[PDB]
């Protein structure tokens, strides 16, 4: 159940394709900003998450496999540490920024921080405390097993 | 015709108005709920309308600031005019400045505030209380900087609730005569090439100016003058051509202009030896004098050495010394043009800034109901019927030799208004929409399909060019006969050179090469009329300064006691409205002049106003 | 030449005659008011879950990330899957794809909470790598 | 001779089965003006006269000259154009819109859209026209500073994704921030009419804070402030004001 001008909306649109007009191009040549690609980052995030509790929820209840031997059949794999750690990054990355970013975003629907700096120094902030967030979460279980194997008590 | 053909679409309505500037809006308004059946036809949104330029506002004596008259609205009216305006116009355009600018606050137009919540009003030049006698006027209302923006918005606005139907992107070819009866409109449908012929009963000219006749102006480049073009093709008369007001303040490179506002909140000029000349030129007023008075005062001191810059060619607006507060709440648009196209800090640094082709008071010549006529000594005033005139591109005349600043978006609304007004009371439904003449239409359309396939060797931007050249040259802030015969000479030649015309673009969809070859058809009918009206006028009038003949030629000589002088014969003294009739296959013009109408509507609202010597 | 034809007013957004009749009262306020409130609260749902793990935390994160997921998709659907690019019965598809997917992330998170080792255990896991 | 270069999207509907294409062409900035509109006429006016763009005012206030530059959506007639001759500068028209020829965009649904926020001031009780002045005070009037300025050039929805993918539906951020200047009028009397009219579930509600509108709009408004705002009164979360009572002897 559409308004009018939304009825109108899409005679408009059908009039338009009738006429065989172009669309003029966007997506491949609008300048990359700290806006729509911060955007776009908590929409992929949001999506890519989704997409793994959907995956990963169906994937093992359909298939023989279960969690358990998919964790110790890469630990078998054995592969360098130094990796291992930084997959642990890429997952914990989007929680942090899409959490984050997702206050900053609902703050935008309070009409809060909205003036170019406010958004900028946001962008920055939310990137950054991401970055830290999930570094932070990562290095300290490392930082505490090294601990373990390598002091006194 | 000819070499190519063309779709043919015909629309009836009850009238046609041809412009949706803040005129044609205004007008659109009033007939719509009235009731008529009523088509705008305007060649872009009525939004980009060159009213939307407008900045330092519109008069009314509304008393927000002080106690104030509209019949002393009225005096600088006729002073401002130097006595080449028709009073009974004059008089009904200050008689309703505040009813008109208080239904603009009611549609919704956001005007800045006194403390009070009252229109915030504020001073601009040639206004004065009491009879001249008193001090400058607060009457200018406005929103800040940007007044005609706002005012276009608000008309626009309310429009859309007055069931009008809008043809937008319409470029008007010709008006459709029958027999000395205006029928309709024809025009071109950019979208998509198509050509429409609208009926009615009723056609309303509102189509603004024609500053880009001219090589530097602060108008659009939509300013091309069709509209009195228009009227030149129904062989019509043109009025009073010759006053074009130069606005003292267009920035010194670029043109744009730089509000009178500016000095009405306190700014202004400054010479090279640092001196607020103004002061010099017209001790009272100083820089808030007419506008004639003060681009004139400005051009002497460019050519007496004391211009500014490096070349020494221009003058400083000066608003450094006002209060940040005041330049932001008061002038925020031009404190941004400013920086964007000089550079300059309004804050801290002056405006580079010089006179500049602004506003026409000439155009076709109406009646003070805005209803278009023709002229003879033998007949008089002939209403032409079906047609009226209204803004800029008409002639009513509520400005004369020189129009008075903030009067312009006033004449538009109220003469706007007035055209519904008038054919809601003179229009029955008795009147049915008369049907076309066989070949309605085809003049026009086979001068666009020439226009079209033009392949002659002159391309039309370089024939504009010199025109623009030629007029900036021939036609300015001084006028010499000698300067001014050569200039009509090199118009002429130009003319002739319409036939080597030289287009590229072929085709019917937005050709913007051909509208815009059409503009230049249209401008060079207002430039040669311009010219040869103002090479013909031995007198110095307004916005017309001749150096060969510095003086204001009355009836009487009005510098001295009136008993013992014997008054002039019209065909000698030139206080009195120039026709210019044009033929435009030829581009042979001839001149008639008219009487000046002296009386007002009623002498019991309001006594006539005898010339005086005019000062500042 | 003018051998021509009758015309007809421009295709016009007539917004007085729009609103003759149209009343509809289909007030989105209160979803979007909700929405927005949840995902508040999921704000410090998602540290708890870092330090609390167990049965009852991973229903509550099922329970938390289906509805907010739900919502989420339902966005992007109505983005990428429309009239326009996809013709009127494909985009209904889609939208009933919105739905699906919902219930299918919730059977499989309720599936890896009940029969396998979890959600806190399997990052708890993943991390001990 | 610091020759500048410019590549400008083309489109000729006259053409059998046209196809979009870009254009170079070459300028001397010298014989220039400072701005990308100078540029553009230059070329009409010596190089190619069939190319087709929209312009009116020199200063920016008309809105007529919108288009991309440089990957930003500005108005030519103000974007100063980039010395570095060694870079060129891309010209398109506004993203996502229907093209009629080069870089004129159909406007007509923004224009609709526009018309549909009923963009004039109404009053509960009948007043008469022209009789007095309205009482507003300096701090309401205030309220449309940043509101009214807007010369609907469209640069910042033809900016917003959420537009460009639902523009039947969604009404962009130039329409809505008029919709709100129309709702926080002290003066005006139908604000809850104008929000019913936008209660659905697209029509305000898909913005997605992506804040495009506000980092490309070439006169320095924030309609995403005026969304938000928008956003508040839609979920009841604010009220707006009551007018401030007309003093006794006004
Ligand atoms: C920069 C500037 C600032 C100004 N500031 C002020 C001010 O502060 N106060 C004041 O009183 N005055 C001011 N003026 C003067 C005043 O703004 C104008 O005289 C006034 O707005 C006249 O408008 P109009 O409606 O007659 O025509 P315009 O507003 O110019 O509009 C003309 C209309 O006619 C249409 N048209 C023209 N030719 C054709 C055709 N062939 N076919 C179809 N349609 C056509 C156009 O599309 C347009 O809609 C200013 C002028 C300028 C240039
Ligand atoms: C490719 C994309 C794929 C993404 C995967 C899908 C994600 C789904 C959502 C999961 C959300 C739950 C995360 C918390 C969790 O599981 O426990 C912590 C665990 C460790 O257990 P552990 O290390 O064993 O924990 C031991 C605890 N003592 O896993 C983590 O380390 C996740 C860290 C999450 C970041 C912290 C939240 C940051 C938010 C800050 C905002 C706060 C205030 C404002
Ligand atoms: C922990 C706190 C979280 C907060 C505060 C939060 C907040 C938000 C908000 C405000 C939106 C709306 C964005 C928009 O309308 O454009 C959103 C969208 C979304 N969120 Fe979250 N979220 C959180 C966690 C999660 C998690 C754990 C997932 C896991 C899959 C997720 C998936 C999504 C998806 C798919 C969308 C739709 C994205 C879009 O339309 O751009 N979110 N989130
Ligand atoms: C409104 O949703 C979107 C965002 N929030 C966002 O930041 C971006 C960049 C986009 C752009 C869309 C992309 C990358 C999907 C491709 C869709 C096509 C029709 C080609 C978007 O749609
Ligand atoms: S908001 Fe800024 S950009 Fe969007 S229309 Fe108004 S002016 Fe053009
Ligand atoms: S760019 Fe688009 S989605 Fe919202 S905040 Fe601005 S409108
Ligand atoms: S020509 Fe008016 S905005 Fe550029």
């Amino acid at each position: 159940e559409k308004t009018p001008i939304q009825v109108w909306g899409w005679d408009y649109l059908m009039r338009q394709r009738a006429l065989k007009r172009p669309i003029a191009p966007h997506l491949t040549i609008y300048k990359p900003q700290m806006t729509w690609m911060v955007s776009g980052l908590h929409r992929v995030t949001g999506c890519a998450m989704a997409g793994t509790l959907l995956i990963g929820g169906v994937g093992f209840s359909v298939l023989p496999l279960d969690f358990t031997t998919f964790v110790e059949f890469i630990r078998g794999l054995g592969i360098p540490w130094v990796i291992l750690d930084t997959f642990k990054f890429i997952i914990a990355f989007p929680i942090a920024f899409h959490t984050l970013n997702g206050i900053r975003f609902i703050g935008f629907d309070m009409a809060k921080g909205t003036d170019i700096p406010s958004i900028y120094r946001g962008a920055y902030l939310v990137l950054g405390l991401a970055a830290l967030i999930s570094l932070a979460v990562v290095v300290y279980p490392r930082w505490e097993r090294h601990k373990k194997a390598t002091l006194p008590t | 015709s000819n070499i190519a053909q063309y779709k043919v679409i015909d629309h009836a309505y009850d009238v046609v108005i041809i412009g949706a500037g803040g005129a044609g809006l205004r007008a659109a308004m009033g007939l719509g709920e009235a009731g008529f059946k009523t088509a705008v036809v305007t060649k872009m949104f009525p939004t980009r309308s060159h009213t939307t330029a407008a900045q330092g506002g519109i008069n009314a004596a509304l008393g927000s600031m002080n106690p104030d008259d509209w019949k002393w609205h009225f005096y600088d009216t006729v002073k401002g005019s130097d006595w080449l305006g028709d009073q009974n116009a004059m008089h009904y355009l200050t008689r309703n400045a505040v009813e008109a600018v208080t239904e603009l606050e009611n549609f919704g137009m956001p005007f800045s505030r006194t403390p009070e919540g009252k229109i915030y009003q504020r001073s601009f030049g040639g206004q004065s209380n009491n009879y001249g006698k008193g001090g400058v006027a607060k009457r200018t209302c406005c929103v800040a900087d940007r007044t005609g923006h706002s005012m276009l918005h608000t008309l626009y606005g309310n429009s859309l609730r007055c069931h009008c139907t809008f043809f937008i992107e319409y470029f008007a070819l010709d008006l459709l005569m029958d027999k000395g009866r205006c029928v309709g409109v024809i025009a071109l449908c950019l979208e998509d090439g198509t050509i429409h012929r609208f009926r009615s009963k009723r056609t309303i000219v509102a189509t603004g100016g024609y500053g880009r006749a001219y090589f530097s102006c602060t108008t659009a480049h939509m300013n091309t003058g069709d509209g009195t073009a228009l009227a030149t093709r129904a062989g019509i008369a043109l009025e009073d051509l010759e006053f074009i007001q130069f606005h003292p303040t267009g920035i010194y490179g670029v043109g744009c202009l730089i509000t009178e506002g500016s000095r009405g909140e306190g700014g202004f000029l400054v010479n090279s030896e640092g001196e607020r000349f103004m002061e010099r030129y017209a001790p009272k007023a100083k820089d808030l004098a007419s506008r004639d008075v003060v681009s004139r005062a400005e051009t002497i001191e460019i050519m007496e050495g004391r211009g500014v810059g490096p070349e020494k060619d221009h003058i400083y607006l000066q608003l450094h010394h006002l209060p940040a507060e005041q330049l932001h709440q008061r002038l925020p648009g031009i404190s941004e043009t400013a920086k964007i196209f000089a550079g300059v800090d309004v804050t801290k640094e002056p405006i580079p800034v010089i006179p500049t082709v602004h506003y026409n008071m000439g155009g076709i010549p109406t009646n003070y109901k805005a209803q278009v006529i023709k002229y003879t000594k033998e007949g008089g005033d002939k209403i032409v019927p079906g047609l009226y005139a209204c803004g800029e591109c008409a002639c009513h005349s509520v400005h004369g030799a020189n129009r008075l600043g903030a009067n312009s978006l006033l004449d538009a609304v109220v003469f706007g208004r007035a055209c519904s007004i008038n054919i809601k009371e003179e229009l029955k439904p008795d009147e049915k929409i008369p049907e076309l003449p066989e070949g309605a239409g085809e003049e026009s359309i086979a001068n666009l399909d020439a226009v079209r396939y033009a392949n002659g060797d002159v391309p039309t931007a370089e024939l504009r060019l010199t025109m623009q050249k030629t007029m900036q040259k021939h036609a300015g802030v001084f006028r010499r006969g000698d300067i001014l015969a050569e200039g009509v000479k090199k118009m002429m030649d130009l003319f002739k050179e319409l036939k080597r015309l030289k287009t590229t673009d072929r085709s019917l969809i937005w050709n913007s090469d051909l509208t815009e070859s059409l503009e230049l058809q249209n401008l060079m009918l207002n430039a040669t009329q311009t010219i040869v009206a103002a090479e013909n006028r031995k007198e110095s009038r307004g916005a017309h300064a001749r150096d060969d003949f510095p003086k204001r030629e009355d009836e009487y000589d009005y510098s001295k006691p009136i008993e013992g002088q014997t008054k002039r014969p019209f065909e000698k003294h030139w206080r009195k409205h120039t026709l210019t009739k044009q033929d435009p296959r030829t581009g042979h013009i001839t001149l008639d002049y008219r009487p000046v109408i002296d009386k007002t509507l009623d002498p019991a609202e309001v006594d006539w106003i005898p010339p005086i010597i005019r000062s500042y | 030449t003018s051998a021509a034809v009758t015309g007809a007013a421009p295709p016009q957004f007539d917004p007085i005659a729009a609103e003759k009749g149209f009343k509809p009262l289909h007030s989105h306020g209160t979803l979007f008011k909700i929405e927005r409130y949840f995902a508040a609260a999921m704000v410090p749902l998602i540290p708890a879950a870092y330090f609390i793990h167990g049965r009852e935390m991973d229903l509550c994160l099922a329970l938390a990330l289906t509805l907010h997921v739900h919502w989420g998709v339902w966005g992007v659907v109505n983005d990428y899957g429309r009239p326009f690019v996809l013709g009127d019965t494909l985009a209904a598809a889609v939208r009933v794809g919105a739905y699906i997917f919902t219930a299918c992330l919730l059977a499989g998170l309720l599936y890896f909470n009940e029969h396998d080792v979890g959600l806190t255990r399997a990052f708890e896991m993943v991390w001990e790598l | 001779k610091r020759i500048k270069t410019f590549e400008i999207y083309r489109f000729n509907p006259e053409e059998p089965g046209a196809k979009p294409k870009l254009q170079k062409f070459d300028v001397d900035l010298d014989k220039c003006g400072t701005m990308v509109l100078d540029a553009l006429i230059k070329i009409k006016n010596e190089v190619d006269p069939t190319l087709t763009f929209r312009r009116s005012c020199r200063e920016g206030i008309c809105g007529s000259c919108a288009m991309n530059i440089a990957g930003e959506n500005t108005l030519a007639c103000i974007c100063n154009i980039d010395q570095n001759t060694s870079k060129t500068t891309k010209i398109y028209p506004l993203p996502h819109m229907f093209v009629i020829k080069d870089l004129v965009p159909d406007m007509n649904l923004f224009y609709a859209q526009y018309a549909s926020i009923q963009p004039w001031l109404q009053k509960k009780t009948k007043i008469n026209l022209g009789e007095k002045q309205q009482y507003q005070s300096i701090k309401e009037q205030e309220k449309l500073d940043g509101l009214y300025e807007c010369i609907l050039c469209a640069c910042c929805s033809a900016s917003c994704p959420s537009y460009w993918w639902n523009a039947d539906k969604y009404l962009g951020p130039a329409v809505l921030m008029q919709a709100y200047r129309w709702i926080i009028d002290s003066r005006d009397d139908s604000a809850a009419e104008r929000l019913a009219r936008m209660q659905d579930g697209f029509s305000a509600f898909k913005c997605h804070t992506i804040m495009n509108c506000t980092k490309t709009c070439p006169k320095h408004l924030n309609p995403a402030r005026a969304i938000g705002e928008i956003k508040m009164l839609l979920t009841k979360m604010k009220t707006k004001p009551a007018p401030l009572p007309t003093p006794a002897n006004f």
